[PDB]
């Protein structure tokens, strides 16, 4: 399952008994460039290895018969731990309102249809709030989404005021007797200070419990900046990884978790409203090396 | 920044690590530093900015003219009637349409759109939307409509009005799945069928903060329909478009226009002046 050039890397080194110091370092530059290769950002990954060069020497692979195999063997253990450890979903309470925030197209629209289903499934009560009034068709998107997934949907109105959204919304859930919002934001950059100034403020008036950031696994380079930003100027809760079913190899996972420190609760593996899994660390790191 | 008129190493270490942050990959950043290297010039600046300019260039007569020391425009022409719009999700296929449509309008063309995403709620009465708002006619259909069908129905229509343009919107796909990219085939031979001398046009969408992945969307959307063009959309972010130095490196699709915004003007054709200088900003 690994890459290329980590076959290469750890190959190199197997039978040879103990290896020096340079041997590791040579080593470290080569898992380096390879979670670079995975669209890791630049320091997230310069900090990955020299996390790895600890735990390493902490494990005396300077002094190991097999360093090739203890390299290895903490480079799969702390890339799995980086991304969160073990599989982890949101603990649900009585009330519950949500926010899908992110950068454009990254499929946040879609996203909130697919938790509507599963929560859905689960008991839960949902409702879909089209909040982009911007994105033509936006709203009727949600909605053919909502009627397909069997869960209402509250379309908000042009220059809708957050404060009169906050008050439709709490009328409708109480109404209905729905435990779980939906909010279904525009993408936006996130040096766009009005429209993050617009979405800080959303969250202020509607107060969600979970604010879940939509994160493209093709995403490159940015994804430390973007995520920096989203959590800094708004504050982010959680994570959903999009469109895991491409071969993108899903580096802006760790750049996010690094820089925020988040769980990543979901991933996306379908255009379709089942297309929902729980997020596997294991599963994503093995994804990244190889 | 860049320090440029530091000591060599510090400059060629943070162009490297420039390269790097605006998705240039590790391989196409090799290759530009072992040059720079070894070309051995002062003047560092204008070293790197001849030699990514020059990449990002299907031509060397502005190369000539720039180096003799003389500066044009001129108005980007699709080579036929047909543009053929192709790329993965959410990346900007109908937003960029949208704002073709408004670009051609302006320089007096006859623009039709084909709705061709029959796939994602919505997909259609997007491109419709922008239709009314433009005053384009637009050629949908149904969700789930053989968008074959319905190109080939746009061509038609195209021909019998005597339109200039035609832009065929397609639904977003993964290159992973190989039946949405015979699909794709499938669309591009229904153009051919209503008009054997079309699609003259196949432009790639390509999304800024892409990294890595956009150059294999870049070489399986190439192998399945024949790259004519590339299009990289949010520009406006903060991310650079690096990953389009090895696109064009290695395919030598030119780059024709670049997306700086949600609304019909915010298109403007490729400056790869402009864009070498934003990269290294
Ligand atoms: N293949 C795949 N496509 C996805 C996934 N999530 C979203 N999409 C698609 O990506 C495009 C952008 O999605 P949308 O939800 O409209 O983006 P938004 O602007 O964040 O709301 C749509 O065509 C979606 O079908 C995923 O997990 N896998
Ligand atoms: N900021 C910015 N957003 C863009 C640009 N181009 C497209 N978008 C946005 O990206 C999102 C998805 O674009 P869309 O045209 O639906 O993508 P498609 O799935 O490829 O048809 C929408 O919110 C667009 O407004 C751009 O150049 N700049
Ligand atoms: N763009 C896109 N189209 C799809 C997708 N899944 C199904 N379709 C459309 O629906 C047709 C087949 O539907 P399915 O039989 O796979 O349910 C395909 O030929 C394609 O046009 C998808 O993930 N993306
Ligand atoms: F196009 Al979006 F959230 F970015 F609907
Ligand atoms: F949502 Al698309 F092409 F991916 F319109
Ligand atoms: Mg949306
Ligand atoms: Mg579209």
């Amino acid at each position: 399952q690994l890459s290329a050039r980590l076959q290469e890397a750890i190959g190199r080194l197997r039978g040879r008994g103990r290896i020096t110091e340079e041997d590791l370092k040579a080593t470290l530059r080569e898992i380096r460039r390879a979670l670079m290769d995975a669209d890791v950002n630049l320091e997230v990954a310069r900090d990955f290895v020299e996390r790895v060069r600890e735990e390493a020497l902490g494990k005396q692979v300077l002094e190991s018969l097999t360093p090739a195999e203890v390299i290895l063997a903490t480079v799969y253990e702390a890339l799995k731990e980086a991304l969160g450890g073990e599989a982890r979903l949101p603990v649900l309470k009585d009330r519950n309102l949500w926010f899908l925030v992110g950068l454009q197209g990254s499929g946040k629209t879609t996203t909130a249809a697919k938790l509507a289903l599963y929560y859905k499934g689960k008991g839960r009560r949902p409702l879909l709030v089209a909040a982009d009034t911007q994105r033509p068709a936006a709203r009727e998107q949600l909605r053919l989404l909502g009627e397909k997934v069997g869960v209402p949907v509250l379309e908000v109105m042009d220059g809708e005021s957050p404060e009169s959204i906050r008050r439709r919304v709490e009328e409708k859930a109480r109404l209905e007797a729905r435990d779980l919002i939906l909010v279904d934001t525009a993408g936006r950059l996130q040096i766009d200070e009005p429209l993050m100034g617009e979405l800080a403020r959303l969250k202020e008036v509607l107060g969600p419990d979970e604010v879940l950031l939509v994160l493209d696994a093709m995403t490159g380079q940015e994804a430390l900046s973007v995520a920096r930003a989203f959590d800094e100027k708004v504050g982010v809760t959680g994570l959903v990884l999009t469109k895991l079913d491409g071969d993108a190899r899903g580096g802006a996972a760790l750049s996010a978790r690094h820089v925020t420190g988040k769980p990543i609760y979901f991933a996306g593996v379908s255009e379709k409203p089942e297309g929902l899994e729980p997020f596997y660390p294991e599963r994503l790191a093995g994804r990244i090396l190889g | 920044a860049i320090p440029w008129g530091g000591n060599l190493e510090e400059v060629l270490e943070e162009l490297e690590m420039a390269l790097l942050a605006a998705d240039v990959g590790l391989s196409a950043t090799e290759e530009i530093l072992q040059e720079v290297r070894a070309s051995g010039r002062k003047d560092l600046k204008e070293a790197v900015k001849e030699k990514l300019v020059g990449m990002l260039e299907p031509d060397e007569r502005r190369a000539t003219l720039r180096k003799l020391g003389f500066q044009k425009p001129k108005p980007v022409e699709p080579k036929g009637r047909v543009v053929l719009v192709v790329g993965v999700n959410g990346v900007g296929k109908t937003t960029t349409i949208a704002k073709l449509g408004r670009y051609y309008q302006n320089l007096g063309k006859k623009v039709m759109f084909c709705a061709g995403d029959t796939f994602r709620a919505a997909g259609g009465t997007q491109l419709s939307e922008w239709g009314k708002r433009l005053s384009i006619p637009v050629i949908q259909g149904p969700e789930g409509t053989d968008p074959a069908a319905l190109a080939y129905d746009a061509v038609q229509a195209m021909k019998a009005r005597g339109y200039d343009l035609l832009f065929v919107d397609t639904a977003g796909r993964l290159h992973t799945k190989h039946n949405l990219m015979e699909e794709l085939k499938k669309v591009k031979r229904a153009i051919a069928k209503a008009d054997p001398e079309e699609p003259k046009e196949v432009w790639l969408v390509l999304d800024a903060v892409t990294g890595q992945n956009g150059l294999e969307q870049a070489k399986k959307f190439h192998e399945a329909v024949g790259l004519t063009g590339v299009i990289v959309t949010k520009l406006d972010g903060t991310a650079k478009g690096g990953v389009l130095i090895p696109i064009v490196r290695t395919l030598k699709v030119p780059i024709k226009f670049v997306g700086v915004g949600e609304g019909p003007d915010d298109l403007q054709p490729f400056d790869p002046e402009a864009f070498v200088e934003a990269l290294l900003e």
